[PDB]
């Protein structure tokens, strides 16, 4: 029988979740930049 | 209880005194049929969001 406790979920620094972190961070940066663009444009529209 | 009550006094007094500063800075503009100068409005919010 096993000498471990059957824990399978990997670490956040592991290769799989590191790759997922990179991808999610890229998409989040894209969303943040788009939000900033919309905020600037709508504030300029309001200020007129 | 003493420390908490002093903290509440500090925060209420500060927030109230900011409100007083806001009203004093913005008071002359409510006595003329003039513009709100969006440069002032953006930094310093007011009750009229869009009108006047």
């Amino acid at each position: 029988a096993a000498s471990h406790s059957n824990v399978v979920f990997p670490d956040m620094s592991g290769t799989a979740l590191s790759w997922v972190q990179k991808i999610s961070g890229g998409l989040g940066a894209f969303a943040i930049g788009a939000i900033l663009v919309l905020v600037v444009v709508t504030c300029i529209g309001l200020r007129r | 209880v003493g420390m908490s009550l002093l903290a509440l006094i500090s925060i209420f007094a500060s927030c109230y005194m900011l409100v007083a500063a806001r009203s004093k800075c913005l008071t002359p503009y409510a006595l003329t049929p003039g513009a709100a100068v969006p440069w002032t409005l953006g930094i310093l919010c007011c009750a009229p969001r869009a009108h006047a």
